[PDB]
């Protein structure tokens, strides 16, 4: 039951029953991201296959320097008299037409309004789902 | 459906009829109900299930409960020269249940 | 509801039901299955068999919309078991809702419009008539309901829509429901000395809306009492649990889910259009019916409590097609009209219990 | 620098625009207009997605799937042709069949991002039109020179660019102070609207879904709150969904906005008239039984009631209203009331008028009360001002309002309708708001007799029971009854059984007929319902008859005769009857498409009034 | 984009077939290069 | 010196089906205190932008707000206070008088499309001109402004007269019974966006100060609304004692009212006061009370119908031997008339005393038999 949850069941699989009272609007989350640097124009990609947390973030520094890849690339990284190429604090822009997305939803489950302690507000839990589990239920269903 | 003062959340609450499933419900001062309470009582006693359509929630709940009620006649004292239906403000549909 | 329903059929079930349709006497099996725990009330039960199938919907090129659905009123003494019939019709129909006049605990009877807590915009909060679209709504205690609700119920029952007009939103809704109403008589019981009109605690023009009007009278007679008492006492013993679970497995009774599926099927399969060789029969019947009412009402001065109107002709028209459908037929012979008029006399022409029709 | 792929995509769209030459002359027309006429027209055209499938399949699939790569090329190709035929950029619009990209706000998901979609729903709120600064010009008094700068943002180009955050110049390259020249800068307008799923397609008892649409420049003021709409545009993800530190910001960048008409809504219905259509409309007039043919085609399925059939058409066309230099307004709307028995098809007549009229709103007795008919006051979250949102009768301006169950209304609403049926103004005096609104509407209504059925023994004042003030405001009060009979019972029965047996073209008998929701687009044999609207629309716009010196004598005689005659009538007689006769007379002349009222029309009006009175 | 593309008067799939035909056709005035390759097979030529 | 004004669309400019929109105006210098609420004006200004003040999340680009910088104001109806007698006002008021017959000429110049009712229009003109206010001593005042009430059967053009008299007056408001209730008449408490102060917003009665107020459907109003009218007609001040308010509003207004008999038509079988809903004490406060009944007369009907049907055919009035004075010229003559204060001598006093004696002697015998709206009172002398 929903009131029998404790510290033991954390990072473990549980089976639960209840009634639905809330269903939010579908949100957009990324799966494949293509990015570019606004100073030097370096390009890369990102792939996400873990959408359960509610995390990947955009790189904080340009990856052109740590990937000293081409022999002329480490030469284009220098110049401007005497100084070191500094792209900036966070220089990555998302190219949206080249990225892919998926759907995410929030639900609230409530204990059966009948077997509740007398004189106390029913307790509820917050649940998250995505991809092929969205729009499968409506509020009022057990 | 109301809001929880503490957690700031929306909750589904039933009446005493729903909360007392497989038990007994005790209504005191049965003759002074407003129209809303009377409709709820009639539904519970007749069909034994409570229906709600509010804030996107459409559901039916179970109300298999026993009713015990207390009431006072009209005026204040019992009139033996008239039948039961003419001493109390309740109607035959409810009394017959 | 009208969205989460199945509209495709498995081949084995399709063959099962095409073999069940050819069942030689299926009429009587169905009538036996609609509330087999009720003693008596066979005319009432056949009315419900025809009710759950509905008439043929017709959309005409004049913009005009002739409805097909069946309306029945159960007026009569207390303790006649007419409430259990509604509670069973709830469960044997694919879409149903059981409500009392004055709505339910926290559910209304007619469309309600409110502004969203989050966005503060207009959405339909509920209403039994729009929630039960494509199904049956049993209105128990029809006698006491509010005028604002009555006015909308009228248009829902005739034009199968509801119209909304407030400060923000205007729209016309679809409420395609069947009505089964149960009202008690005033004065405790039904006095035969008084017209049916003043035996009801509401206006008399409401009666013209319905198609079949069933007046059940609790008549006292010892032999009937013995039989009904025995029936009740066996059901409480356990006999009927093994006289139903036993003949159930001998093709003299359909089950509750099987029946439900069957009604869904015939509903979403066929549309009967009558035979021209039968039309003039129904036309002559209507005129011979109304002639007698005119004769009697010109003999006296007061008008009749139960009037025969143009709506009651289309009652015959629809009930012919309702029986034509469990035959999966596109046409109806004269026998459908025969049974229809039989049931009509059984139901509506109990206006013979009315003062200026006695003659 | 030039891209090869961009160049080839431009070249193929030049060939497309060359093969189907119906779009070049349309561009010609707008330049012809803006030169010859100097209301400057905007620089836009409309393309068919059906033509694209026939010409090229891959280019079609690419616009459906990859707009952000095939739309800028097509726009540039169009701009080149525009500058070619030329002795400011140009943009495109999309129509035709979309297919799986014809969605609603509920079925629009994250797998359709970055594609062109069509969305249906209702407009729920619009914002204030604001200017947007593009180019700003300055002046330096120490050098006599003018300087400028450009600004841009992310909602103007379909592809992602590297941001350029330029600043507002106050100072010269030497330090000279600059004056800002507001008249020489360029500003372009902006608006945002929200869309939601229509109430008659949404699931009952479930909260609704909504979507945001951004409109700019010419598409900025095309709709109002409470409208049925269809929008086409690109479903765009914007910004970073918190990865610099809920998800991504999604919205539609509109390119096409279509108003749609539905039953009981404030958007009117109009059709485009072909010259062939005009020829039939004008041919029908000469035959001198126009009134009968058009009258019998009004819901032919209901039996008899021919004089009400006439009256409804007279209301649907209506007379002419007149404004004097003084400042006086004289009414020109017709109103009808019907009293009859409880099985006389009153509601079928009302519903037919609702289905056929170009703009109509349906109200049922106590259904609408108080503010629901006139207007209500709301508050705007952003600006904080008190605004008005229109009631039923304010919305039905130049139209019809259908009131079923008229006798169920309270006196408070009756006093409010007194002002709408005579002066056609609504006056609101609330806290801070003092304003007068226009409500020029015709009214049709139906009422129930007080005694259940009409009692011939008693006189009308005891059966109807409505105040004389309200009765005088209705031009026509009809009474009808069903006389129990045998001849008419046979006749009506046979006809009603005729109607109940009818096969729509193309079904084997037995097959259930199929229902669909009818959403329109805005811009003796019986005549088709689709043609009657064409007739009425021309008949109102084109003809405005004037009064002659002939028929005034007929009207004068009839009015004097009625007021100095001593028969018990079904309504009181006032100067309202005098004006009613002229409205009725001019409506028939609208039916005939003549430029002047005549004597035959005056006598038809008199005959109709006298039948409805006696 | 940030990487623009250009068009040149060349085609590699077209010239690869020509390379193959030359290597499996050339008999100088068995085939020359295909005998060089047969000596290559048996470990009797390194270039 | 700074002021900020809100301007709204006229009814005749709003498209079909939409709501009227608004705009902001700024005023600086010696042009302040020139616009007042409820005026129809033409404002010359310079259209200039201001920084954006909306929500940040809904900002896309360099969006801006607009305002108007006032330079020259025109008013379509010139107020009577401004009247200064120059030489062109001399010229046209000197022609008006040279043709004589001014009283009838300007009595028939009210609504020349409404047939008949000359005596009603003669009373209307006097309500437009007014009387004399007297500070008797001790700082006590007598009102010098007349209140008129119209009763009649349906379809006699009362509302058209109210509309016309509200269009001719420089300040004048038209209101209907139940659409203007509560704070829409007296005043309301609101916070000023610009100055951050608590102000009182005026209702219809406060907008018509030094003007004419026109109320329609008088019999349908609430009791609370009728009390305020009572007070305004007696002493010309409105007293409010509610939560947050203890004040007295200064309301110098004339009342014009219209009402139908209780049963729709007049029942001569019933008493005069049985046919009117309002209390007799209210009708004792109106200076002149007109009863406009509709008794069918065969001959007069053909002259009324002629006029109406002629009007619907020609957009002009049917009389060719009569000149309708323009509204501006009427306003000028009324202002010049209002700049005069005549006085009474003893010989004229004798006449008034003698007439009052006989009227007071006669009213009692009529009121005894229940055939009068009112017994004569001192207020009748003040009205005379
Ligand atoms: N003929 C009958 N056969 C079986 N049970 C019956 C019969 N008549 C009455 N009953 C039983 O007695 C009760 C009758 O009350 P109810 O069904 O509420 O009837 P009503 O509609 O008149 O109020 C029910 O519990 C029903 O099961
Ligand atoms: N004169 C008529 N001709 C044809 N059908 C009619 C006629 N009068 C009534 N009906 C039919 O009878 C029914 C009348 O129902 P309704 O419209 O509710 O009547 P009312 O509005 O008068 O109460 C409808 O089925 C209508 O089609
Ligand atoms: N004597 C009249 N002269 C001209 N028009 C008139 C006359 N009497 C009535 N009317 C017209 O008849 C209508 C009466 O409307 P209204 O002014 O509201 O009358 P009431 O105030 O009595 O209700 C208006 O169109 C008006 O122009
Ligand atoms: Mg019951
Ligand atoms: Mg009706
Ligand atoms: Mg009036
Ligand atoms: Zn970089």
């Amino acid at each position: 039951p929903l009131r029998d949850l404790d510290s033991e069941h954390v990072s473990k699989i549980v089976r639960l029953s209840g009634i639905i009272i809330s269903t939010s609007v579908l949100s957009s989350r990324a799966t494949y991201l293509s990015i570019m640097c606004r100073n030097c124009r370096h390009t890369t990609s990102i792939t996400i296959n873990n959408f359960n947390s509610i995390t990947v973030s955009l790189p904080r520094s340009c990856l052109s320097t740590i990937e000293s890849e081409s022999s002329m690339a480490n030469e284009s990284n220098i110049g401007d008299e005497s100084t070191k190429k500094n792209c900036g604090p966070d220089p990555y822009i998302i190219i949206h037409e080249s990225s892919k997305f998926i759907d995410q939803q929030f639900l609230k489950l409530q204990e059966i309004p009948e077997l509740v302690p007398v004189g106390e507000m029913p307790r509820n839990l917050t649940m998250t789902c995505d991809r092929y589990l969205t729009n499968k239920v409506i509020p009022g269903t057990r | 459906v109301r809001k929880d003062p503490i957690t700031k959340e929306w909750t589904l609450e039933g009446g005493a009829l729903v909360l007392a499933d497989k038990g007994v419900c005790l209504i005191d001062e049965f003759d002074k109900m407003n129209d809303q309470d009377r409709t709820s009582i009639h539904e519970a006693m007749e069909q034994q299930s409570i229906s709600i359509s509010k804030a996107g929630i459409v559901t039916t709940l179970q109300a298999r409960c026993s009713i015990i009620a207390a009431a006072n006649p009209n005026g204040g004292r019992y009139n033996s020269t008239l039948p039961l239906a003419q001493n109390v403000s309740l109607t035959e549909p409810i009394l017959s249940r | 509801s009208i969205w989460n329903s199945v509209t495709m059929f498995t081949e084995e079930e399709e063959e099962e039901f095409l073999q069940l349709s050819r069942n030689p006497k299926l009429y009587e099996i169905l009538t036996n299955s609609i509330a087999p725990s009720i003693f008596g009330n066979e005319d009432i039960k056949k009315a419900i068999v025809c009710l759950l199938m509905g008439g043929s919907k017709k959309i005409l090129p004049d913009g005009m919309r002739l409805r097909g659905d069946i309306n029945v009123l159960l007026l009569g003494d207390p303790g006649t078991a007419k409430s259990q019939l509604l509670k069973f019709v709830e469960k044997v129909s694919p879409i149903a809702v059981y409500t009392s006049g004055k709505g339910s605990s926290a559910a209304g009877l007619t469309a309600s419009v409110q502004r969203d807590p989050m966005t503060r915009e207009f959405y339909l909060e509920g209403g039994a008539m729009v929630l039960a679209d494509g199904g049956v709504v049993c209105i128990d205690e029809f006698d006491k309901m509010r005028d604002e609700d009555r006015v909308a119920i009228h248009e829902a029952m005739e034009q199968q829509t509801i119209s909304i007009a407030k400060a923000g939103i205007t729209t016309v809704l679809n409420s395609r429901t069947s009505v089964l109403a149960a009202a008690n008589p005033i004065y405790g019981r039904y006095d035969d000395l008084k017209s049916p009109g003043d035996n009801i605690d509401f206006q008399t023009t409401i009666l013209s809306r319905f198609d079949m009007i069933f007046i059940v009278k609790d008549d006292h007679n010892e032999e009937r009492d013995i039989s009904i008492a025995n029936h009740v006492i066996n059901i409480h013993t356990g006999n009927a649990n093994a006289m139903q679970n036993q003949q159930e497995e001998n093709g003299s009774e359909i089950s509750i889910e099987k029946m439900k599926r069957y009604i869904t099927y015939c509903r979403l399969k066929c549309a009967p259009r009558l035979s021209p060789q039968a039309a003039e029969k129904l036309s002559s019947n209507f005129v011979t019916i109304r002639k007698q009412l005119l004769i009697n009402e010109l003999e006296s001065t007061e008008r009749s409590s139960i009037p025969i109107t143009i709506r009651q002709l289309e009652a015959i028209i629809r009930i012919t097609e309702s029986l034509a459908k469990l035959e999966l037929s596109p046409i109806a012979q004269e026998r459908h009209v025969d049974e229809a008029i039989r049931l009509f006399q059984a139901s509506t022409m109990d206006a013979a219990s009315q003062d200026p029709i006695g003659g | 620098a030039p891209d090869a792929v961009f160049g080839d995509r431009v070249r193929r769209f030049q060939e497309f625009l060359d093969t189907f030459t119906s779009y070049r002359d349309s561009v010609r027309s707008i330049q012809v207009y803006n030169s010859n006429n100097a209301n400057i027209l905007p620089h836009r055209i409309i393309i068919s997605l059906d033509d694209l499938r026939e010409f090229d399949r891959s280019f079609w699939s690419g616009i459906l799937v990859e707009p952000a790569y095939f739309i800028p090329p097509a726009e540039k190709a169009l701009t080149d042709l525009a500058d070619s035929m030329d002795d400011h950029p140009w943009k495109l619009s999309f129509k035709g069949s979309f297919g799986a990209h014809a969605l609603s706000p509920r079925t629009l998901t994250a797998q359709h991002l970055n594609k062109l979609v069509s969305v249906e729903g209702i407009v729920t709120k619009t914002s204030l039109v604001r200017p947007k600064l593009i180019r700003s010009v300055h002046y330096a008094a120490k050098t006599g020179r003018f300087h400028y700068r450009d600004y841009t943002d992310a909602t103007t180009t379909l592809t992602t660019r590297i941001p350029t955050p330029a600043i507002y110049p106050t100072e010269d390259t030497e330090g000279n102070k600059l004056t800002t020249e507001y008249g020489y800068s360029t500003f372009i307008d902006h608006q945002r609207i929200t869309v939601q799923e229509m109430p008659e397609m949404a699931p009952a008892g479930q909260l609704p879904r909504s979507i945001d649409v951004i409109l700019d420049d010419d598409l900025v003021d095309k709709t109002k709150p409470g409208d049925r709409v269809n929008v086409v545009g690109v479903f765009k993800s914007l910004g970073a969904g918190g990865m610099n530190q809920i998800g991504f910001k999604t919205l539609i960048l509109g390119n096409t906005v279509y108003p749609l008409h539905a039953r009981s809504t404030g958007v009117a219905a109009r059709q485009m008239l072909t010259d062939f259509d005009i020829r039939n409309i004008n041919k029908l007039s000469k035959k001198k039984d126009i009134f009968d043919i058009l009258s019998q085609s009004l819901a032919p399925s209901i039996y008899g009631h021919d004089h009400i059939k006439k009256a409804i058409l007279l209301m649907l066309m209506g007379g002419v209203e007149k404004n004097l230099e003084n400042g006086s307004h004289l009414r020109g709307d017709i109103n009808i009331l019907m009293v009859g028995d409880p099985s006389t098809a009153k509601s079928q007549l009302l519903r037919f008028v609702l289905n056929t009229a170009s703009l109509a709103i349906a109200t049922t007795g106590r259904g609408s009360s108080g503010v629901g008919l006139t207007a209500a006051v709301t508050t705007d979250r952003e600006t904080g001002e008190r605004r008005l949102e229109a009631g039923a009768m304010v919305l039905a301006d130049r139209g019809v309002v259908c009131i079923d169950e008229f006798d169920k209304m309270t006196d408070v609403d009756r006093v409010a309708i007194h002002e709408v049926m005579e002066q056609q103004t609504v006056t609101i005096a609330k806290a801070g708001i003092h304003t007068t609104l226009n409500a020029r509407c015709s009214v049709i209504a139906a009422a129930n007799p007080v005694f259940g059925q009409y009692d011939v023994n008693r006189d009308p004042h005891q059966n109807i029971a409505l105040p004389d003030s309200l009765l005088s405001r209705f031009d026509l009060l009809f009474v009808v009854t069903d006389d129990i009979n045998e001849i008419r019972d046979r006749s009506i029965s046979e006809h009603v059984l005729r109607t109940h047996r009818y096969l729509p073209p193309g079904y084997l008998e037995g097959e259930p007929v199929r229902e669909r929701l009818n959403l329109s687009l805005a811009v003796p044999k019986l005549v088709t319902i689709p043609f009657l609207r064409k007739y009425v629309q021309y008949a109102k716009e084109r003809v405005i008859p004037q009064l002659t010196q002939e028929a005034i004598n007929v009207i004068v005689k009839n009015y004097t005769d009625l007021r100095n005659d001593d028969n018990t009538k079904k309504s009181p007689i006032t100067a309202r009857t005098l004006e009613t006769l002229i409205r009725l007379a001019t409506a028939h002349a609208k039916v005939r498409l003549s430029k002047t009222v005549n004597k035959v029309d005056a006598k038809v009006a008199a005959n109709l009034l006298r039948f409805a009175l006696l | 984009a940030a990487l623009p593309s250009i068009q040149l008067p060349v085609d590699y799939n077209n010239l690869f077939n020509e390379i193959t035909d030359f290597l499996v056709t050339f008999k100088q005035d068995g085939p020359k290069y295909m005998a060089m390759l047969q000596k290559v097979a048996n470990r009797e030529l390194n270039s | 010196a700074f002021q900020e004004c809100k301007i709204q669309e006229l009814s005749q400019q709003v498209p079909v089906g939409h709501i009227p929109r608004s705009l902001n105006i700024h005023v600086n210098g010696t042009l302040v205190r020139s616009l007042s609420p409820g005026d129809i004006v033409d404002v010359t200004g310079i259209f200039l932008p201001a920084p954006y003040t909306g929500f940040k999340a809904l900002k896309a680009g360099l969006l801006t707000e607009t305002y108007l910088e006032a330079q020259f104001v025109r008013q379509h109806k010139k107020k009577f206070a401004s009247f200064s007698l120059t030489s062109d006002v001399e010229e046209r008021v000197m022609e008006l008088i040279t043709s004589g017959d001014v009283y009838n000429r300007l009595a028939k110049s009210i609504a020349p499309e409404i047939y008949g009712n000359l005596d009603v229009k003669k009373a209307l003109l006097l309500l437009l001109v007014g009387g004399v206010d007297k500070r008797v001593g001790d700082g006590m005042k007598i009102r010098g402004d007349i209140n008129v009430c119209l009763m009649g059967d349906p379809g006699v053009a009362k509302s058209q007269l109210l509309k016309a008299i509200c269009k001719i007056s420089p300040r004048g408001v038209y209101t209907t019974g139940k659409g203007s209730s509560g704070v829409g008449l007296t005043a309301a408490v609101m916070k000023d966006p610009v100055t951050d102060e608590m102000i009182l917003e005026g209702g219809a009665l406060v907008l018509a100060d030094n003007g004419i107020c026109c109320i329609d459907e008088f019999d349908k109003m609430d009791e609370s609304d009728r009390t305020a009218i009572h007070e305004v007609m007696e002493q010309q001040t409105i007293s409010i004692s509610k939560a947050g308010i203890n004040t007295t509003l200064n309301a110098r207004t004339s009342i014009l009212a219209a009402a139908n008999p209780l049963y729709g038509r007049y029942n001569p079988r019933l008493s005069p006061l049985d046919n009117i809903n309002l209390p007799a004490a209210l009708l004792s406060r109106f200076d002149i009370l007109f009863l406009m009944l509709d008794i069918p007369s065969r001959d007069d009907d053909e002259k009324l119908a002629e006029h109406v049907t002629y009007v619907h055919m020609h957009n002009k009035q049917p009389d060719l031997d009569f000149t309708p004075v323009e509204p501006s010229k009427m306003r000028e003559y009324i202002a010049y008339a209002k700049t005069k204060r005549p006085v009474m001598s003893e010989a004229v006093n004798d006449y008034v005393v003698q007439a009052y004696i006989r009227l007071r002697q006669d009213s009692k015998r009529e009121m005894d038999s229940k055939f009068s709206f009112g017994q004569a009172t001192p207020r009748t002398l003040l009205g005379i």
